[PDB]
């Protein structure tokens, strides 16, 4: 479950390449509260370029970005305001009379249909539009217009004039985003709309010509005269205002952050870790934190929530933790398909197996179990346990800390998710039950076996343990042997009790954590005090 | 000190403390040029040194200061003393004025800065004002709107604020307390602080010489309380008030008592 | 919540350390820098305020809580230095013509003292203890002082003619006198000028840290000779650019707060 | 070695290892030309030869090796010595410059080469420092945001860079540790590298000839620390400084302690 | 972590042998190639680094570990030699005329020398074991000695008439002097240009390994004509050509570092 939610980081980590295709063909706080109103005038600019010749030829009739500036009246104040108009995807028509010189042709004119969009970069001197650079949240709702093409005449020196005429599309509010006009000194943060076409009655033609019928509109005379377009509505915006100890509330966002440059972070945990309480901590530890439940109590800002999941994605698969999984698993197969020209490396156990193959050695036991070791923490996030599955309590100690942690970002929670998973308890023990003889081992190179009732030791049976813990389902060592035996011999205990101490259950867990156990309670405060980063 | 403390009921009474509190305390009258005017004396203050040498308070301990008016006294005061006395004129058209004073010296305030531009302010509980000191305060404000606009006022245009205060030196501003409030104030001239009132100041005693008693202290008109470090005399000399003063000087330390919290010798703490 | 009462503490030595202050008492408290015009003058920028605020992000101290309040000259700020934030840092320049001057400054404002006023023209005061002093600030102090015996009779002075009188200061803009504590000294002053007040030593201010930014260590903050102590809070830098000086300060600024320890007044 | 070791209290002391390190080892003394200028002597070395003969140090174990003067020295010193002792001045000018000569020569540094036009370097900890040596090393710098973009300074106009030296030899430069700056240097002149400061060189020992104790080896502002082998000395002449070195020199070979770290002619280690 | 002490190591035959380090410390240490004025020359290219750069990233080494180091000539190489990188490769042409300035640079970069001062005003100096020599550098060197018998007289030269020396040293950059071991001996050095040094001869410097491009073996390491040894780290080629040289470098790299093992000091 808490592990669960690493697998399907990993799992998931598939979107993490379209999202940098997606990426690359585009390329104490507080609340202010926005809705405010607002009227956007802007207007098309066209881009005419003609041949040369007797003058009867054109070779392009394009749209062109324009600017715009006005001023208007708001809630009793003068505002001036300024628009920028450009479109995208619109389609390139052509006529054509002949190849003679004087034949009318138009080798490419523009027309914007229904599969065009047009962007309205909007900008005022108003408090909001510098109060806009950290957002939480934003939208608008505005009114729609009619946008009409006028007469148009070509001038041919010789003969009659063709007359551009119709044509007509309504353009409706659908998106806000972010932009930035770019000063020469300072850069401006501005509100880009984006408005749909939806084409309308007037067709557009081409009078002394085969083209009539023809619906859209073209950049010949967009306006129709008009001095401008006109749209009214109102914009809504939430605001991530730095604000403090609950007075002073700032004006222009009035704040820096950490963009100026983690060994700060790292205190932060440090100072965070032993507050973390057991009993509640245990139970979210049994909790499925996927995706959404783990990423939605993080007030984020409007392009972390869009890409959060996404960003610590792209480098938790760039880790020791996912590098170790995927050598794991070309061990596993080249070892499944090599046997003829067989790795003849090593094999502690029955037969060659890749979680019982020691290697990079720079006791003989001792460090054979902790290399069998440092695979069970690989077996955790693959689900062959039994327990309380350590990496779940990292996670739980990880969730519990980053929805208190001030200190949070979007280029900050990526790779401190990763610092976590591989820092987190660096050191853990694991246990395998056969025939009630249980075989423990941890990667510090200990070892102890046992019997489950009477706790006393025995000789640690190597290349039988291995044969177990290759197979057999695992469990953790959360109440591993030390502890067990001093609270059997201390706080005396059952048979089932320590059956569910074994397989490490929740319910005897917190139960002796409700019970005051202080061999247990320490031991849980050492996993904790080790979760530190 | 979060810690307890613990006692009896069966315990001796002990000596009196007076009698020794004198020698090892400093007493302040804070008096007008009015005073020393009627009085047209120069040796005044050694005639109630000699005086007081004799009710107990030893020779160095006792201490005048002349302020030449009460709002120029409440202009940044300056008390630094283990017992302080002023003596306040009545003057209905400084009613205000003079128990913002009372509410400024009597009580022991924690003090925020304030930058009217670069930020805007509020307050959080009902002990949460802005005082505001200096030669001229002509002060105006906005109430903004759950949505960050103007409630009969407009942010850009400061003709439309709500003028609380005009060319006053001491100003004790108290607003709606859970909204937010842009400011227009004489920044070059008066230094606006947001202040949280504290438990009272022991300290000081206030004694209106004149009329029959006005000042509210609590900014709340439910209480209208009145204390025992808040006194009042009938007059038609100086001379005979300071006499009673004088006389009477051990009831004015009954009715004070050496602060607690720290040393300062401000009107208020400040702790940004 | 007792207040203006002290009483026994008690614990062990078996607890386990709580918290790690730094980073959150960082959020939760301000820093003020004193830095001279010189430095600026050399700067010669802007906008390194708002760059050194930036820097102290790193740091974990936020944009809104690090502040800077200059000062002409040593004199200038000795001249009723009101210090008022939960951390103050200092900067000093060395001058061995102004030892004293910045010695008095260090004693006045690293300790905490409790100042009575002074009448000079009525009361002839003495000194009781050893912590007892008159510090004098102002435009120009020009103090003299006369002793006097029993009978209130000068010793080496007469007391109608101020000429006689025995000088301690010559127009300066702070003075903390010591003089002998069990006689009465009858007091001159330029008062209309400076004021004087008869203030006692209590502990030490550990809310501010002083850097003398050059020579050696100079700084004889205890009046009496024997000790000539120095603090924890009383750091030395040597100079030759004043960038350097705030960046160092900078990347140092935790070790100076884990020296400095908020107020207890 | 990473093994451990181990020992006992009853085993006994043995024998001095002094006056057979002397037989076995080199000395060195760095003084300056006022000295040789002051004494007006072509064999003053023999001289002090045949005088440490006593003492134990043979003929063929002292060296002499002039410095014209401490900036010339500290552009890069090479001490290649067994035991290296420095006489150096007092100079209120050149206080920092000695005492970043300290800073060096005491300390063993490990150092990187550095690519200012090609790349954008940062500090890590506090004991990664920038160390700048040549004729005349006038540096600037330019911190940097995470979106590469400067902060009070413009990355284009090289005057809006914050100039931390001006004309010096040798720079120690150390900035704010975890962001990134940009840098101008002139490296027709200079050479600058990425030091950072390993355990202290016991093999060297510092004198200050003149003036009270002023150099400040560690950076911080806290320590001020006065190591062993930093002397101070009091002087009108310079025969009566080389005769106390001469006479104290076994507390200066007593404080000193050759190295550990490995063999070098270089005064840091350089490992790309 | 017990630096400057020799203390016993332990081990056994039973461990099994660990994977390899050679992809690894390709990444994590840095090589150094030093060539002749005549290679660019002959070759005339202007991206060649860059290109034997990218060579070297298909054998595992990245693109900012290898360095190239041009050096005009044996002798001005041989003129104070700062290697300083985690595995030196020197490529070194044959040529009779400078057999023993050419093997005099290999006794001087494939061992390691502990290297004290000499002062040849004052002192005479005399070689105790047989593996103290004077290596003496610059721009060019003139070295004229002259032995001493028991009563610090000469031997076949005068103490006055420098003339009388014995010169073993004419107009050359680097000279390495080997005298008769336990004799005290007089020197005469043109100081101005060169400087000697009295050093003694180490376990080799396994950080360096020479390539002789030409002829046959003529380098004797070692001054004892009994040895004439030809170590691992000491590589002969035949020639006609560069590029050539430089692929076969590349190719054979590996084989090189396993040749060569980095260094203990
Ligand atoms: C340290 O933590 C405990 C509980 O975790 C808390 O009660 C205490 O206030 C903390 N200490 C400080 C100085 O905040
Ligand atoms: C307390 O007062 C009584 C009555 O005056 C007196 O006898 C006694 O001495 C006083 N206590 C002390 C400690 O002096
Ligand atoms: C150490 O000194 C003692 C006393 O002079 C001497 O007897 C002994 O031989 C010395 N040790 C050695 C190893 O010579
Ligand atoms: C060395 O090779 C073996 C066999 O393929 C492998 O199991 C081991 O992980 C390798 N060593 C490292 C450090 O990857
Ligand atoms: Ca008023
Ligand atoms: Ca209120
Ligand atoms: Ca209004
Ligand atoms: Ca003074
Ligand atoms: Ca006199
Ligand atoms: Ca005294
Ligand atoms: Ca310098
Ligand atoms: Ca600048
Ligand atoms: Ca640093
Ligand atoms: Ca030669
Ligand atoms: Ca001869
Ligand atoms: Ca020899």
């Amino acid at each position: 479950m808490a592990s669960l939610i690493y697998r399907q980081l990993l799992t998931n980590s598939y979107t993490v390449d379209l999202s940098d295709e997606i990426q690359e063909i585009g390329s104490l706080w507080k609340e202010m509260q926005y809705n405010r109103d607002i009227t956007i005038r802007f207007k098309f600019a066209s881009s005419i370029v003609k041949s040369g010749g007797l003058g009867y030829k054109w070779s392009e009739i394009s749209f062109k970005p324009a600017n715009y500036q006005y001023t208007y009246t708001r809630d009793g104040e003068e505002v001036t305001a300024h628009t920028t108009c450009s479109v995208n995807g619109m389609n390139d028509f052509n006529f054509n009379g002949g190849s003679l010189p004087t034949d009318f042709v138009i080798s490419r004119y523009e027309v914007i249909k229904e599969n065009s969009y047009v962007y309205v970069d909007y900008w005022d001197d108003s408090q909001a539009f510098r109060n806009m650079v950290y957002v939480r949240s934003l939208a608008a709702n505005l009114n729609s217009v009619i946008c009409t093409g006028g007469d148009y005449s070509f001038a041919l020196p010789v003969g009659q004039w063709p007359v551009m005429t119709g044509g007509a599309v309504s353009l409706h509010s659908a998106g806000v985003t972010l932009s930035t006009q770019f000063t020469d000194f300072v850069s401006l943060n501005s509100l880009r709309f984006r408005f749909r076409l939806t084409v309308e009655e007037p067709s557009f033609s081409i009078t002394r010509t085969r083209v009539s019928r023809l619906y859209g509109l073209p950049a010949a005379n967009p306006n129709n005269g008009k001095e401008y377009y006109e749209v009214a509505g109102r914009f809504s915006l939430i605001s991530l205002v730095p604000s403090n100890d609950d007075y002073q509330t700032p004006i222009t966002n009035s704040v820096t952050v950490r963009q100026d440059l983690l060994g700060e972070l790292r205190e932060e945990f440090n100072a965070l870790s032993q507050e973390i309480a057991m009993s509640q901590l245990i139970d979210l530890a049994l909790l499925p934190l996927d995706m959404f439940s783990m990423f939605s109590g993080i007030k984020s800002t409007i392009d972390a929530a869009k890409s959060m999941a996404t960003s610590v994605m792209k480098k938790f698969k760039k880790s020791g933790l996912a590098n170790s999984v995927s050598t794991l698993t070309d061990s596993l197969s080249d070892a499944a398909s090599s046997i003829s020209r067989g790795a003849s490396i090593r094999s502690v156990g029955s037969s060659a197996s890749a979680w019982t193959d020691v290697s990079t050695q720079i006791s003989s036991i001792s460090t054979q179990t902790s290399t069998i070791s440092r695979r069970l923490r690989l077996k955790e996030m693959a689900t062959q346990t039994e327990g309380m599955n350590f990496d779940d309590i990292s996670a739980a100690v990880l969730k519990t800390k980053i929805d208190r942690s001030t200190q949070i970002s979007p280029n900050t929670l990526p790779d401190i998710v990763t610092e976590a998973s591989e820092k987190f308890i660096p050191n853990r023990a694991y246990r395998v039950i056969n025939n009630d003889e249980v075989f423990e081992a941890g990667t510090d190179g200990r070892f102890f076996a046992y019997r489950v009732e009477t706790f006393d030791e025995i000789p640690f049976d190597v290349q039988k343990f291995a044969d177990l813990v290759t197979d057999s389902p695992v469990i953790s060592a959360i109440i591993d042997f030390k502890t067990l035996k001093n609270l059997n011999d201390n706080y005396g205990i059952s048979r089932q009790q320590a059956f569910n101490l074994l397989r490490s259950d929740p319910r005897v867990l917190r139960e002796f954590i409700n019970q005051d156990n202080p061999i247990i309670r320490n031991r849980i405060e050492q996993l904790i005090m080790q979760c530190r980063l | 000190i979060n810690l307890p403390i613990t006692g009896s009921m069966d315990t001796a009474y002990a000596n009196s403390t007076q009698e020794e509190t004198f020698l090892t305390s400093t007493l302040c009258l804070y008096y007008p040029t009015e005073a020393a005017t009627e009085i047209n004396d120069n040796s005044w203050k050694d005639t109630l040194s000699q005086l007081f040498l004799t009710k107990g308070w030893p020779t160095g301990s006792v201490y005048f200061k002349e302020y030449t008016d009460i709002a120029s006294f409440s202009v940044d005061p300056q008390l630094y003393c283990d017992y302080n006395v002023v003596l306040m004129k009545y003057d209905a058209t400084l009613q205000l004025d003079m128990s913002e004073l009372a509410d400024l010296i009597l009580n022991e305030w924690l003090c925020n800065p304030m930058d009217i531009t670069l930020y805007y302010y509020q307050q959080t509980d009902e002990a949460n004002k802005w005082i505001s000191m200096g030669s001229s305060c002509t002060i105006k404000v906005c109430p903004l709107n759950t949505q960050t606009l103007g409630i009969g006022c407009l942010t850009t245009d400061t003709a439309t604020f709500e003028e609380v205060a005009t060319a006053e030196k001491l100003v004790i501003t108290d607003v709606v307390d859970g909204v937010n409030h842009k400011l227009d104030v004489t920044t070059a001239t008066c230094t606006i602080r947001n202040c949280k009132k504290l438990g009272p100041r022991e300290n000081v005693a206030v004694i209106q010489v004149g009329g029959s008693d006005v000042l509210d202290i609590t900014a709340d008109p439910t209480t209208a309380p009145q204390t025992e470090r808040m006194m009042r005399i009938n007059w038609k000399k100086w001379w005979q008030v300071f006499y009673t003063v004088v006389d009477y000087v051990n009831q004015i330390i009954q009715a004070m008592s050496k602060r607690s919290r720290s040393l300062n010798s401000a009107a208020f703490y400040y702790r940004i």
